[PDB]
């Protein structure tokens, strides 16, 4: 069963986007009421 | 006295429906990636479901 490594590595890939070098939305929200000038 | 197998094996006794019931869940899992590869064991086996 050695090469584990061979497969391994596939289970490492799975995980690889672990928040480094990443961004996420932001949301940014207003409110009015009653109409506007 | 003696006997031939006089189809035994597919004539007398007919046929029937036959298949593989579920007992237990190997391997179960979810990803994101390259393929798959599963590497599973005959030991003490005899058929599985995927």
């Amino acid at each position: 069963n050695s090469h584990f490594e061979g497969i391994d590595n596939a289970l490492q890939t799975l995980q690889e986007y672990s928040p480094l070098g990443r961004s996420v939305a932001v949301d940014f929200g207003f409110s009015i009421i009653g109409g506007w000038s | 006295a003696l006997v031939s197998l006089s189809t035994l094996r597919g004539a007398l006794g007919g046929g029937s429906i036959s298949g593989i019931i579920p007992q237990e869940v190997l391997f179960d899992q979810w990803r994101a990636g390259g393929n798959w590869e599963v590497s599973q064991s005959t030991q003490n086996r005899t058929g599985f479901i995927v």
